[PDB]
RNA sequence: ACCCAUAGUAGGCCUAAAAGCAGCCACCAAUUAAGAAAGCGUUCAAGCUCAACACCCACUACCUAAAAAAUCCCAAACAUAU
């Protein structure tokens, strides 16, 4: 949280973090959900929706985020480390950020 | 095939 | 960079680094902590 | 579920009147008039006086042979009074005061004419000797720290230990002597004779065994 | 942000401490004292009461006022100005468990302990954590002659002190 | 490598146990929500106002909780308890109440729980409610 | 293996990750009783620089070291393979494992020296403008140390330094 | 000039109410109630010295409260010097 | 000994096996019977 | 290493002021969890850390430190065959 919230939520307008919680494969979407659900991320940006969508159909995780610019990165957890979407996510937020200015 | 002293 | 025989990282912000043979203490926090392995 | 451990107490522990260090004097109370010789072997081999803890539990152990001069004892004084807190501490000193004459001659004369004026006085200290001794509700990690600091200013090697650290450095070098796989070693050798070595070796030798060498001690030989 | 800091009921005054910090953050100090010794109208006169002053980023303030603090439910209590020089060694006050119940009831109400819904027992042991702290013994029953006779013997201690005060103060002045 | 003997279990775990069995006998509602990571005050606040309706908020380390639910009949709320986690326990359901309250928050997803000794859904829960 | 595709289409990025074929040990290690990969092979002291066929075992496509907790290696096995992986890209034993170069990178022609048993990085290394006497010469290393106790075949003992 | 308000000194009312817990001008003080008014766990509150380590039971959160305050005590008293 | 886990939201209702055969025994019984029954069930529901 | 920090209360006393952190005394207690505070900082406050909880297999080593002279470096070389 610290790392992504020196970048901070900008250029984002709604992040959507979708999952199943009772299956085995939404470790990783859920410590994603921790890192931007916290208080640091969350006050950089307070026009920035964050979403959790929990869901009991098997289906598999996913994050949608919806930038300002009307991009949208969709983040598919089964097969991915938090570590990983947080990388992606703040790579895209680095972007969208510089075509906005 | 390998026995205890096999070293590839 | 000021030439060091024991290397001491003086802040949280310095990191040890091994360049060109040699171990350096960078901080960009504090310029004045840099150190060089004399 | 971190698991927490229990703590030493050292609420049955006693602090002196004066934890801190006495001062120590430049010269004896009488100033000594009689000459002495060098009698250099005064800081050469083994100590075989204040080897052991008395009253504390930690302290700097002396790892070589040297003479603390009133300006070695000045820094030993203010660097661990000041470092260590008076009510949960106290040091002794486990030397004396300079007491050993050391004679100069004046600057610029040639060899002769008799001896020259004492000059200043030290304290001979041998290898294996406790310098300072503290103790109280304290452990070992909060001493060490401006122990090694004095240690380190010390003319000789000499390095901070407590009750546990040097009886574990004895037994670690007794257990070296038992499984050393060197059919060969210094004492044998030298004992015997075996090639009329004892010709380039000193009596001490005998005793010494090999860890010795002037006022240097070599820990790592067995 | 929050500014934290006890302010007495009805006595806010533009002079310092709380005056600077205010004036520093952009708030008016005059608004402040006007508005607090309104909303500390029903209050006596000189009661620690523990404010925050929550700032907002347009620089218009809202304050939060709590009950008064532990130390003057205590000390008010035990018929004493102020706590123990030395607490553990000298007993500055005797209060009963019936007074730290009491007091306990009115505490209980600040937000502190209200938000945490603690059981009122949860209050009065940190009371009595307080009252250790202020030199303070609490008792199971205590009569109207046993506090004669500690008031008497505490009295003759305190005049002692002071004497004892004056004759540092007056060989200061002869240093 | 000889194994090392078992490290003996501290009496801190043991009192662990026995609150995490009563919470889960004396209680009808068992919610499990991710225990964000909301502000401090934001967190008492919350914990306030599910309160009123005496809602009580657990929060049981993750290496004594599972090994409970895993010899207990709750084996099958252990996927659940991955990451952070708060129970939402109360001795009768106030589902309406509890759901009304975790709605103010949209990022705090509730994950499910075990309404009367059947293991639900969120919209389980959120059916229950109506 | 997991791979970890971007397939950006339109004004929608999807980044998703696929398992792909894993490659397996071999069956019957000759000794099963060892803790690591190398001793589960009385592998321990046999091993050099320019055995690629196990050096490229252990590393990334791209040269780079793998993490020990992954490789199950010991620590001190850990460290010679990692010095091994260093001495065999510098002698130029691993050309299909050479670092990412961004697109429209085309290093510069760089001049062409055949080396082996290279300890230092070639940059880092200063001349050795004063020998010193016989009995304090600088001399310069070959191999690595940590290779020292490597079974001898001969009467020398390696020379680590020339 | 800023003080607390004034204190009573009677011991007969200092012992028969509550003198400070009323806050209020308006209000008058807080008659203490008889002992048998007052819940029992009042009247068993530790009047005396915090328990030690062995009085606590080892399966009590107070014993291992008491522990893990002993262990940063310790931890600070070792950070001073370092 | 172990509950069953949670239906999928979007899988069809399905109701225990258990009280199945409760369904079945009330269509076994007479009216009368039933009558009968429920005037002492409405009484000791309240 | 990562992660994270609410609260009786600015504890009492001294002090122009002493709010965990100039000194003296105590060092109890709320919250599942957090020293009446271990290191910075503020005129006093604020502010940043550490010891807490949670998360969770960071599953660390706890033995050590350089260099300069005057005509021109100074055998050549070599890690592999018992
Ligand atoms: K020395
Ligand atoms: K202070
Ligand atoms: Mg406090
Ligand atoms: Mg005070
Ligand atoms: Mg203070
Ligand atoms: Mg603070
Ligand atoms: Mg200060
Ligand atoms: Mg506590
Ligand atoms: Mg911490
Ligand atoms: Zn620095």
């Amino acid at each position: 949280a610290a790392a992504l919230a020196r970048l901070g939520l900008r250029p984002v307008k709604q992040v959507r973090v979708q999952f199943c919680p009772f299956e085995k494969n939404v470790e990783s979407t859920r410590t994603f959900l921790q890192t931007v659900s916290s208080e640091k991320v969350r006050s950089t940006n307070l026009n920035c929706s964050v979403i959790a969508d929990v869901r009991h159909d098997g289906s598999e995780p996913c994050v949608d985020v919806l930038f300002g610019d009307g991009h949208r990165l969709i983040m598919r957890g089964a097969h991915l480390t938090a570590l990983e979407m947080l990388t992606a996510f703040a790579s895209h937020i680095r972007a969208r950020d510089a075509a906005g200015s | 095939s390998y026995l205890p002293g096999y070293v590839p | 960079f000021k030439n060091k025989t024991v290397l001491k990282k003086r802040c949280k912000d310095c990191y040890l680094v091994k360049r060109r043979g040699r171990w350096y203490v960078y901080c960009k926090t504090h310029p004045r902590h840099k150190q060089r392995q004399m | 579920v971190k698991t927490l451990l229990p703590v030493p107490s050292f609420e049955d522990v006693s602090i002196p009147e004066k934890p801190k260090l006495r001062f120590i004097e430049r010269a004896p109370l009488v100033p000594k008039v009689r000459r002495e010789p060098k009698n250099l072997s005064d800081i050469r081999g083994p100590s075989t006086e204040a080897t052991e803890f008395t009253e504390g539990n930690f302290a700097i152990l002396a790892l070589g042979g040297g003479y603390l001069h009133w300006g070695h004892f000045e820094m030993m004084r203010l660097t661990i009074n000041r470092s260590m807190d008076p009510k949960n501490m106290f040091a002794i000193w486990r030397v004396p005061a300079p007491f050993k004459p050391i004679t100069r001659k004046s600057v610029g004369h040639r060899m002769g004419g008799g001896k020259g004026a004492i000059d200043h006085y030290v304290t001979p200290v041998k290898a294996g000797r406790l310098v300072v001794e503290m103790g109280g509700r304290c452990e070992f990690e909060e001493v060490q720290g401006f122990l090694d600091q004095v240690a380190h200013k010390l003319p000789f090697a000499a390095k901070a230990v407590s009750r546990g650290t040097l009886e574990k450095m004895r037994k670690d070098q007794e257990e070296r002597e038992r499984n050393n796989q060197n059919p060969w070693t210094f004492e044998r050798i030298a004992t015997a004779n075996m090639l009329g070595i004892r010709k380039v070796l000193s009596p001490y030798d005998l005793t010494h065994k090999g860890k010795y060498w002037g006022k240097f001690y070599m820990p790592k030989r067995v | 942000g929050v500014i934290r800091a006890i302010v007495r009921a009805g006595l806010a005054m533009p002079g310092p401490p709380l005056g600077p910090v205010l004036g520093q953050r952009g708030v008016s100090i005059n608004q402040f004292c006007k508005e607090f010794n309104e909303r500390t109208k029903d209050i006596k006169e000189g009661i620690p009461l523990p404010t925050k002053i929550l700032v907002k980023p347009d620089r218009t303030f809202e304050i939060k006022i709590g009950q008064p603090t532990v130390s003057y439910f205590l000390k008010a209590a035990a018929g004493i100005e102020k706590g123990a020089r030395q607490t553990g060694k000298e007993v500055a006050g005797l209060v009963t468990l019936k007074h730290v119940y009491e007091i306990a009831r009115i505490k209980a109400q600040d937000e502190a302990f209200a938000l945490q819904d603690v059981p009122l027992s949860s209050v009065v042991r940190s009371i009595i954590g307080s009252a250790r702290s202020l030199g303070i013994r609490v008792v199971k029953d205590l009569s109207s002659e046993e506090l004669a006779a500690f008031q008497k013997e505490r009295a003759i201690f305190l005049a002692a002190q002071k004497e004892a005060d004056l004759a540092a103060q007056e060989e200061a002045a002869k240093k | 490598s000889p194994p090392s003997p078992p490290q003996e279990e501290i009496g801190l775990i043991r009192l662990l146990r026995r609150e995490i069995a009563a919470v889960f006998q004396d209680n009808r509602m068992i919610a499990v929500c991710q225990n964000v990571a909301l502000s401090a005050e934001d967190k008492l606040l919350m914990r306030h106002q599910l309160r009123k309706h005496k809602i009580l908020m657990k929060v049981f380390p993750n290496q004594v909780l599972k090994p409970f639910l895993e010899d207990s009949k709750y084996q099958n709320l252990l996927p659940l308890f991955v990451g952070h986690n708060m129970l939402l326990v109360s001795e009768e359901p106030k589902v309406k109440e509890m759901v009304r309250i975790l709605r103010t928050v949209p990022f705090l997803p509730l994950l499910g729980g075990c309404i009367d000794d059947t293991i639900l859904s969120r919209q389980g829960f959120i059916n229950y409610s109506k | 293996f997991r791979e970890v595709v971007e397939t950006q289409e339109g004004k929608t990025t999807i980044i998703e990750g696929r398992i792909t074929a894993t490659p397996k040990e071999s069956p019957n290690p000759p000794n099963p009783s060892g803790q690591c990969p190398i001793c589960r092979w009385n592998l321990k002291h046999k091993y050099n620089y320019d055995d690629v066929l196990l050096l490229s075992q252990f590393i990334r496509p791209h040269g780079g070291m793998l993490p020990r907790k992954i490789t199950g290696l010991c620590q001190e096995e850990h460290r010679k393979i990692e010095e091994c992986v260093k001495m065999a890209h510098r002698a130029g034993l691993l050309p299909n494992h050479r670092p990412r170069l961004p697109e429209g990178v085309v290093p510069k022609s760089k001049p062409q020296l055949n080396r082996y048993l290279t300890r230092w990085a070639p940059g880092s290394v200063k001349p050795i403008y004063k020998k010193g006497p016989r009995w304090n010469r600088v001399r310069m290393p070959v191999g690595s140390p940590l290779l020292r106790d490597n079974v001898c075949y001969s009467r020398t003992p390696w020379k680590l330094y020339h | 000039a800023l003080k607390d308000p004034d204190v009573c000194t009677d011991p007969v009312q200092l012992t028969t109410y509550a003198m400070g817990v009323n806050i209020y001008k308006e209000g008058q003080d807080v008659p203490l109630k008889p002992d048998a008014e007052y819940p029992e766990w009042l009247f068993e509150m530790n009047l005396g010295p915090p328990k030690t380590l062995e009085e606590l039971d080892p399966e009590s959160r107070e014993y291992w409260r008491r522990l893990r305050k002993q262990n940063i005590w310790r931890h600070n008293r070792l950070s001073k010097n370092k | 000994e172990a509950l069953a886990g949670a239906p999928l939201d979007n899988a069809p209702k399905e109701y225990p096996p258990k009280i199945q055969q409760l369904v079945q025994d009330i269509a076994s019984l007479t009216l009368l019977e039933i009558s009968d029954l429920n005037e002492l069930l409405k009484k000791t529901l309240k």
